[PDB]
RNA sequence: GCUGGGAAGGCCCGGCGGGGAAGGUGGCUCGGGGG
RNA sequence: UGGGCCACUUUUGGUAAGCAGAACUGGCGCUGCGGGAUGAACCGAACGCCGGGUUAAGGCGCCCGAUGCCGACGCUCAUCA
RNA sequence: ACGUCGCUUUUUGAUCCUUCGAUGUCGGCUCUUCCUAUCAUUGUGAAGCAGAAUUCACCAAGCGUUGGAUUGUUCACCCA
RNA sequence: ACCAUCUGUGGGAUUAUGACUGAACGCCUCUAAGUCAGAAUCCCGCCCAGGCGGAACGAUACGGCAGCGCCGCGGAGCCUCGGUUGGCCUCGGAUAGCCGGUCCCCCGCCGGGGUCCGGUGCGGAGUGCCCUUCGUCCUGGGAAACGGGGCGCGGCCGGAGAGGCGGCCGCCCCCUCGCCCGUCACGCACCGCACGUUCGUGGGGAACCUGGCGCUAAACCAUUCGUAGACGACCUGCUUC
């Protein structure tokens, strides 16, 4: 049933704390509630960080356990995980969301105009199809 | 707010979901809660049962007739819970009783509007998997309650014409995701403008 | 052309458990529910609105059955969205649970 | 501190609101059980009390000391006129309970059945179900009752079937009639609603009802009492001739504490004129009535095969306090609740 | 103290295979097909080979009280296999001292009638669960064969026949007679 | 500002090395798989 | 005024006592207020009439002000928890 | 057995907090309800339980637990 | 009047206990997960009462100006009660899992399964969606033109758990408008200020005028009955064959 799973080289994405909306890469892993995470392209040092905060992402590492930063660097880069992370929906679902907060009173009411055309158009469409596939006359 | 807050019983645990109510109500908020025999105790059955017996025991020596008022219903006994936590004798908590509707099933009313849900008061994330607990809709039966049978019938009637507003709900979802692939030409300039501000990623 | 307020309900007064201190009420404002979201309301102007029997004067209009009770938000309550407001006079106990309205007009953005 | 010697409480507490009837009739409260595999068949019927009298058969127990031996054994009289049935109910199984659906009155109700509905047949104007049974002939009003037949047939779950009484065949002063919900049993919704339908305004003999040495229970008021003493009421130990104040009372009527008098406690108040049932009460004939084919047929009411005398169930001077009985009647093994000419019910055994 | 990982595997026969529909394990032997939930147990069924068919379960994060139910699952995973397989056999004995114990079998091995249990004239009717097939067997005189795929259906049935001859209100050392089963086994010999 | 004139840590593949190992990499051995 | 009573601790008689008798300090009596649901004596704190701020002891599911913290680590299932 | 830990308030003491401008003081009679530490009855387990009888224990207070002689008696004792 | 006679009832979850399967503890085990049987106990049924609790149905006020119902938002107004300040018209649910889509198979043209393809910190997302209000006048480009709006009529269907609601046609009568981007100017621009902005033609009570369609009754007292009864109350009768 389980697909994701913590191990060494496990990326997460940090849900809250201090280091919200980051990634990290899991080094170690300590008395089942903590680990030794470390993100040295994403601006966190290494340090204990609960499983709580965690949400696992698709992207394993290969490096061993409780190696230096330097060599969790090195396997972060190559094959880079902040490209590859931008590329996927969970990110630009982030994004998304980020950009939608920040929109001002002037984008939400070009927003209500664009959303308003878009929907008659839409929508227009939508009674064309009903109304073609209404003409169903066989045994 | 100003609306009717409408709440599914199902999956909810009693107390848990009487507290959020019982604010609800004294905020001044109309609280309809349906499904009552869907509503879970934390506890095996068989405990919980006991309670009730024993609530069933207390009863004016004197003259049972005034004394405590066992209701068997499982939408009156979530409703007595929520009595108990208002002040009930108090003008302002009795207001606030007035504002709870309390049902078995779903009636014809909100059998056809969507129905909210308490997270803090669900047992998936509030009771620990291995633990037991109870149906207040069994509880109920096994008490004295006389419209289980009728109520999962009519249940039964409900969920069947429910699917069907499902899949005319999907059939029209699906006709919309097509058409919006048949205007994509002349809907592009808008969806790049909702693309921008995070709507419609 | 638009409600210009934000929705707040008088949950009651400030108080004890046995209590109660009439001079400033307690109020929840709608879509509020932290202490840190409370910034944007201090030191706005709050109006229990309600109506009566006799005509009032109305401030530029014809005479209604309007009333009002003027008042401010002064500091947060709690960790939950609460908020603290005076009024000019105390507020009647039959509008708890009822409709308050937060004006915006004092805007420090 | 307890009580020296045990001794069972005097009465009991199932019956507790010992209070005069809040009707005259006797309602039915519960019909038995309708399994859908049963023929289409009626459950109740209304009979009049009209007196006792003993009987004289013979025994068929095995094992017992009256097997093949005669025996004597009172019975009652209840006269059954045909029912008439005017109207039909549906109710629809609710979580709240049943409730009622739709009623369907026939057209062409009789007088009596009308007298029912007026608390002053005299000064009224006789006016009741006038507009209604228009409502039979237009052509609206048919296509009305058809939608209403039919939200029935699919709605519906049990159905019922309002019959009354004919008074004018009996001996009696009352001819405002009696009207009754009898419960139509064994069969679809559907089947039962063409059964009703077919018998709109027809009789129902009791015939059709109840048959020969079966176990019925017979519901019914019991003959008042007026204003009475625990003494008789709850019949309690009659206090000593030395007592002061009176010897036909309990002496304690509760503790100290729980310091108020207890619902179980007996205490003075209206006997009599109450609600019962009482069940197994076997049917021992049903008799036929009198007919005229071509001179008055009065045998068959009281003449046996070892008889064979020309009597009616009628006693020599007739019926004390009833009158004569001439229609159908049945007759119940033992006694029966209320007065004479007391409107009985009388209804399908719920046990097996 | 929670164990990281309690794991266990059982091994599936060629001629069967197993079907998960989350924790619902459907066993499709050439005897029938045996369906069973384990709902109430939060474990993790896989099914690991194309090849062999083995049937893995897994509990992560267990106390002690739920790594019990690793085993326990796969004994009753084993039990469907071997029912769906081989089927199970429950031989009954009627022992008495006096009075015969005659038991008649009603329609289609579904119900038992035992008449002169200690020679009183109560009739004791135990009905057969569903599935499960009593008969008199032909090689001792007093052998009853109850047979079905699932061993719990076909156990409970022979505790049914079992409870239902009873001694009471005497001394059950001196009063041994009943039908009691004598041997558990299976069907085919494999 | 102080501290062990902070402790760790980052970069300089830290370079000349030495030693230790194991929650043992590669390799090798044994046991189970995909062409 | 010359009837006292209560609490920590020490302490005599008594099986013991919401019993009887002493020592020491504080209290109630003479004292309201916050908390202990409730309560002479416990805990906090002693009081003119008020506004603002902050606390004590005690609390923050709902009654009922305050956790509506993405609180931390464990222990515990009770058919009289 | 020697020891030792409890429970109860249906005994009797101990105390004197309430009542001395008054809470009618024994027993019986009558009547209701409650408890269980179960005599009987229902369902069970155990035996130095062959059967019959009896004893120990469990769930258990739904139901019942009587007529009399002597005594004011509560108690007691006997008859059935 | 046990001093005569008649009648007195079914089910469910389970207790004790005895078991099944089965680990823990490669054995055993009634227990841990999961199951079985199980009683004067318990709950309900049967039975008694029937809520400041509902339902269905009937009849609903004159022979004279006399009361009432429905239809009209029909109008002019009074007295009184105030709340509120967009909507969401619905799968079932699982949680050691879910959601969506598609070809073959089976069910009488859609569902139901088996592949296969996607999504899953839910984006076919309630952290969501829909509607979005300054109004008009010149004036072009796009959307549409298979369009809109008629308390316009008429017909039909679906909804009963409290349906008090929702939908679809036919005819008719009007706008080429209304939605987006532009051109073009105007409107009390009331000279900084609050109760503004909606539901709303709100609820309730008397009363006037205005048209149409309709109705012409009961209850109580008094009298009587005695199946009843302290009194109330209750069961009854009172110009037709
Ligand atoms: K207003
Ligand atoms: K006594
Ligand atoms: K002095
Ligand atoms: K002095
Ligand atoms: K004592
Ligand atoms: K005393
Ligand atoms: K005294
Ligand atoms: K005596
Ligand atoms: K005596
Ligand atoms: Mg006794
Ligand atoms: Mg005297
Ligand atoms: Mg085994
Ligand atoms: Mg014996
Ligand atoms: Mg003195
Ligand atoms: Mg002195
Ligand atoms: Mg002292
Ligand atoms: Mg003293
Ligand atoms: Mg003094
Ligand atoms: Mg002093
Ligand atoms: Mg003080
Ligand atoms: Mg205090
Ligand atoms: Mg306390
Ligand atoms: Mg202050
Ligand atoms: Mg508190
Ligand atoms: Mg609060
Ligand atoms: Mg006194
Ligand atoms: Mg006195
Ligand atoms: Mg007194
Ligand atoms: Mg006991
Ligand atoms: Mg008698
Ligand atoms: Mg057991
Ligand atoms: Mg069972």
């Amino acid at each position: 049933v389980f697909r994701r799973f913590v191990e060494v080289g496990r990326v997460a994405y940090v849900s809250f704390g201090p280091h919200a909306g980051k990634l990290v890469a899991i080094v170690d892993v300590i008395d089942q509630n903590r680990a030794l995470v470390d993100g040295p392209c994403t601006q966190v040092r290494r340090q204990a960080m609960p499983f709580k905060c965690m949400q696992l992402t698709d992207f394993i590492l290969k490096f061993p356990h409780s190696a230096h930063q330097k060599y969790v660097r090195q396997a972060w880069q190559k094959a880079d995980i902040n490209t590859k992370w931008a590329a996927t929906r969970w990110a630009k679902k982030i994004e998304a969301r980020e950009r939608k907060a920040k929109m001002t009173d002037f984008d939400r009411f070009k927003v209500m105009k664009a959303k308003k055309m878009r929907n008659r158009i839409i929508k227009n469409e939508v009674k064309k199809l009903q109304k073609a596939a209404l003409l169903k006359a066989s045994p | 707010e100003v609306q009717v807050l409408v709440l599914d019983g199902r999956g909810h645990l009693l107390g848990r979901l009487a507290a959020i109510v019982a604010k609800q109500v004294l905020l001044g908020r109309k609280v309809v809660v349906v499904r009552c025999e869907g509503i879970n105790i934390s506890g095996n059955f068989y405990r919980n049962k006991l309670k009730y017996l024993a609530f069933l025991r207390k009863r004016m020596n004197t003259n049972p007739s005034r004394g405590p008022y066992h209701f068997r219903a499982p939408s009156r006994i979530f409703w007595r819970t929520v009595r108990g936590m208002l002040p009930h004798k108090t003008k302002r908590g009795q207001a606030a009783l007035d504002r709870l509707k309390v049902f078995d099933g779903i009636p014809p009313p909100y059998d056809k509007k969507k129905r909210m849900v308490v997270p803090a008061a669900l047992k998936v994330v509030r009771l620990k998997p291995t633990r037991k607990f109870a149906y207040l809709g069994r509880l109920a039966h096994e008490v004295g309650w006389k419209y289980q049978a009728v109520t999962a019938t009519l249940e039964e009637k409900r969920k069947e014409k429910a699917k069907i507003h499902y899949r005319k709900k999907k059939q029209l979802m699906r006709l919309r995701k097509q058409a919006e692939k048949n205007v994509e030409k002349k809907i592009d300039k808008y969806t790049e403008v909702l693309k921008t501000h995070g709507l419609l990623v | 052309s638009g409600r210009l307020w934000s929705k707040a309900i008088f949950a009651g007064y400030k108080r004890g458990l046995r209590n109660q201190r009439e001079h400033t009420a307690l109020l929840k404002i709608e879509g509020v529910y932290a202490r840190d979201e409370t910034e944007f309301y201090l030191g706005k102007r709050c109006a229990y609105v309600y109506k009566a029997k006799n005509n009032t004067v109305t401030p530029g209009g014809k005479p209604n059955k309007t009333r009002v009770i003027w008042g401010k938000v002064t500091r947060a309550h709690g960790n939950s969205g609460m908020v603290r407001a005076k009024f000019r006079s105390n507020l009647p106990a039959k509008a708890i649970g009822h409709r308050i309205r937060v004006m915006l007009y004092p805007s420090r953005i | 501190s307890h009580r020296k010697f045990s001794a069972p409480r005097h009465g009991s507490l199932g019956f507790l609101p010992r209070k005069r009837s809040s009707r005259h009739r006797g309602k039915v409260k519960s019909f038995p059980k309708d399994d859908p595999s049963k023929p289409v068949h009626l459950t109740a019927f209304l009979g009049y009390k009209a007196g006792m009298t003993h009987i004289v058969r013979e025994v068929d127990r095995p094992g017992s000391k009256v097997n093949k031996k005669e025996v004597v054994e009172a019975v009652t009289i209840v006269e059954t006129p045909p029912m008439v049935v005017v109207g039909i109910v549906g109710y629809v199984e609710t979580p709240r309970g049943l409730r009622t659906f739709k009623t369907v009155f026939a057209e062409h109700i009789s007088d009596e059945c009308k007298r029912r509905f007026y608390k002053n047949w005299h000064k009224s104007k006789k006016k009741a179900f006038t507009k209604y049974c228009k409502k039979w002939q237009d052509e609206d009003g048919k296509k009305q009752l058809e939608k209403d037949f039919s939200s029935m047939k699919k709605y519906c779950q049990v159905i019922r079937v309002i019959a009354h009484t004919q008074m004018r065949l009996l001996p009696l002063r009352q001819k405002k009639a009696h009207l009754m919900e009898i419960q139509v049993n064994g069969g679809t919704v559907a089947e039962k609603l063409d059964w009703a339908r077919e018998r709109l305004e027809q009789q129902v003999p009791v015939n059709q009802v109840f048959g020969q040495d079966e176990m019925i229970d017979v519901i019914g008021v019991t003959k008042g009492k007026g204003y009475k003493g625990v003494t008789s009421r709850w019949h309690t130990k009659k206090l000593p001739r030395k007592t002061h104040r009176g010897l036909r009372k309990v002496a304690c009527i509760g503790a100290w504490h729980p310091a108020r008098v207890a619902f179980s406690v007996a205490r003075a108040g209206q006997k009599g004129y109450h609600h019962r049932t009482e069940i197994n009460k076997k049917i021992y004939k049903i008799g036929q009535g009198y007919l005229i084919k071509d001179g008055k047929l009065i045998k068959n009411n009281a003449s046996t095969d070892y008889d064979l005398s020309d009597k009616s169930i009628n006693p020599l001077g007739g019926f004390v306090h009833y009158g004569e009985v001439t229609n159908d009647f049945v007759m119940l093994k033992g006694c029966v609740v209320g007065t004479k000419k007391r409107v009985l019910t009388l209804r399908k055994s719920l046990l097996v | 103290m929670k164990t990281i990982l309690s794991n266990q595997t059982v091994d599936i026969p060629e001629n069967v295979d197993i079907t998960l529909k989350g924790r619902t394990v459907i066993v499709k032997g050439p005897r029938g097909t045996l369906r069973r939930d384990f709902n109430h147990i939060n474990v993790e069924l896989s099914l690991l080979g194309k090849k062999k068919k083995r049937l893995r379960v897994d509990k992560w994060w267990g106390n002690r009280k739920e790594l019990a139910t690793v085993r326990t699952i796969c004994s009753h995973v084993q039990n469907m296999i071997k029912g769906v397989t081989l089927g199970f056999r429950y031989k009954m004995r009627s022992v008495y001292a006096h009075f015969p114990i005659n038991v008649v079998i009603q329609e289609n091995g579904s119900l038992v009638e035992i008449r002169n249990f200690l020679g009183e004239k109560y009739i004791r009717r135990v009905r057969m669960r569903p599935g499960v097939a009593c008969s008199v067997s032909q090689a001792q005189k007093d052998e009853l064969i109850l047979e079905g795929n699932d061993i719990e259906l076909v156990s409970n049935s022979a505790a049914l026949i079992q409870q239902a001859t009873t001694v009471k209100n005497k001394d059950i050392r001196k009063f041994l007679d009943g039908i009691y089963v004598s041997e558990k086994g299976t069907v085919q010999q494999a």
